[PDB]
């Protein structure tokens, strides 16, 4: 059992689940091809004699990244009808995606997840890969998620992401696309993490001291941090995070359901040798601002609750010893309605070293996910700039071509005002 | 003597006044320009 699905949506998905397959596929030692030369029945079925194929998805509208995965070294690990290919790119629209040219394709894709979610007996949630910006990983995504949810509903819905950058961001029409998504997200996901590609260029340059990091290191330590989460199904340890009660400890209002993910340690090679990568300073760097995964300062923020996902070499003494020395410093505040804020778990399998990787080999790993009251901040800069482009509706004829209403920009305008005002209400105190 | 300086002191004064007319003219829009990042300092806990 302890199965789970993974939803691969546009490009961005798309080559964070190749990272993701690469890792799983180091991890549980299955070749590309499908053999090994237990565990893997979270991710992985099992096809006759010696073939493991991955419990994935991959859907888009246009065939180019899904042609790479059909040509590279992975194409005989995925059956090839697994792989979900449209005609036309939803073109940055969260419309097309939407509306107009994702509809011939949702019937494909929800019979695939039927049948893919039939040979497991043990379903409990679905990891759907996307991003903010993109018109199929915004509209499409959005489809997805309201269909599984009339359609499979008690199911956990885990949902990784890659919001827009406060500054340095690829795309016009982005502001739209995700606030347009964010009004399905508020109720057809449990729990969205979220992902800035800009904290992760910051990253790669301070920790992993890379001059010139591409997309591949950005879907390299997604992936990482992926596996962290999904290590307790994979493995076994002395506490383990299944993803219904990571979901029920770590989201305490039904519409605050996105934590902020961050891993540690993440360092170069020749610097790990000199650093004493003990548990109490992971669990410190955890906690740095320059450490964040996505570009908002959680000094301004105050915490809500904070799951901590050890690994490796890590026993629970030291995780009480840091836990208690995070309690005592004064930096980071906590909201007085959480006397106890923080779910833990251990797991024995240290994270592997993808080769070619820029990630040192490390005992010990943590993979928090704190759903802090910071993501204010980023949300309302999407809000001034979804302002700025939308009082001369700019773009907006873009939409109403393809099946969009003003109506709609009105409305997801107004309730993703209201999840701010909710966000303000349960950050201040009693 | 005097009025020599008197008049010296008058044109340095107008060609100062100049200078700045034209330097505000000029500082409303600044020329185009493009080079490297200059990252951010990171924040740390303090
Ligand atoms: N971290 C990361 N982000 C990516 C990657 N590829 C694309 N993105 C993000 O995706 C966003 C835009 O959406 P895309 O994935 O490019 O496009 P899409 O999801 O296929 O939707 P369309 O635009 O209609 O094609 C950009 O802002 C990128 O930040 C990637 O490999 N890694
Ligand atoms: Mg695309």
């Amino acid at each position: 059992m302890r199965e789970c699905i993974s939803i691969h949506v546009g490009q961005a998905g798309v080559q964070i689940g190749n990272a993701c397959w690469e890792l799983y596929c180091l991890e549980h030692g299955i070749q590309p091809d499908g053999q090994m030369p237990d565990s893997f029945n979270t991710f992985f079925s099992e096809t006759g004699a010696g073939k493991h194929v991955p419990r994935a998805v991959f859907v888009d509208l246009e065939p180019t990244v899904i042609d790479e995965v059909r040509t590279g070294t992975y194409r005989q690990l995925f059956h090839p009808e697994q792989l979900i290919t449209g005609k036309e790119d939803a073109a940055n629209n969260y419309a097309r995606g939407h509306y107009t040219i994702g509809k011939e394709i949702i019937d494909l894709v929800l019979d695939r997840i039927r049948k893919l979610a039939d040979q497991c007996t043990g379903l409990q949630g679905f990891l759907v890969f996307h991003s903010f910006g993109g018109g199929t990983g915004s509209g499409f995504t959005s489809l997805l998620m309201e269909r599984l949810s009339v359609d499979y509903g008690k199911k956990s819905k885990l949902e990784f992401s890659i919001y827009p950058a406060p500054q340095v961001s690829t795309a016009v029409v982005e502001p739209y696309n995700s606030i347009l998504t964010t009004h399905t997200t508020l109720e057809h996901s449990d729990c969205a993490f979220m992902v800035d590609n800009e904290a992760i260029y910051d990253i790669c340059r301070r920790n992993l001291d890379i001059e010139r990091p591409t997309y591949t290191n950005l879907n390299r330590l997604i992936s990482q941090i992926v596996s962290s989460i999904t290590a307790s199904l994979r493995f076994d340890g002395a506490l383990n995070v299944d993803l219904t009660e990571f979901q029920t400890n770590l989201v305490p209002y039904p519409r605050i359901h996105f934590p902020l993910a961050t891993y540690a340690p993440v360092i170069s090679a020749e610097k790990a040798y000199h650093e004493q990568l003990s548990v109490a300073e992971i669990t410190n760097a955890c906690f740095e601002p320059a450490n964040q995964m996505v570009k908002c300062d959680p000094r301004h923020g105050k915490y809500m609750a904070c799951c901590l996902l050890y690994r490796g070499d890590v026993v629970p003494k030291d995780v009480n010893a840091a836990i208690a020395t995070i309690k005592t410093k004064r930096s980071i505040q906590f909201v007085d309605w959480c006397p106890t804020g923080f779910k833990v778990g251990i797991n024995y399998q240290p994270p592997t070293v993808v080769p070619g990787g820029d990630l040192a080999k490390v005992q010990r790993a943590v993979c928090m996910l704190s759903n802090t009251t910071a993501i204010a901040e980023a949300w309302a800069r999407l809000d001034h700039k979804f302002d700025l482009m939308y009082a001369k509706r700019a773009f907006v004829h873009w939409y109403v071509g393809e099946g969009m209403e003003e109506g709609e920009f009105s409305e997801a305008r107004e309730d993703m005002a209201a999840l701010e005002k909710d966000y303000e209400e349960v950050g201040v105190d009693s | 003597g005097d009025q020599r300086k008197q008049m010296l002191q008058k044109y340095k004064e107008e060609k100062q006044l100049q200078k700045l007319k034209e330097q505000r003219e000029k500082a409303k829009r600044g020329i185009f320009k493009v080079g490297r990042y200059r990252p951010d300092m990171p924040c740390f806990l303090l």
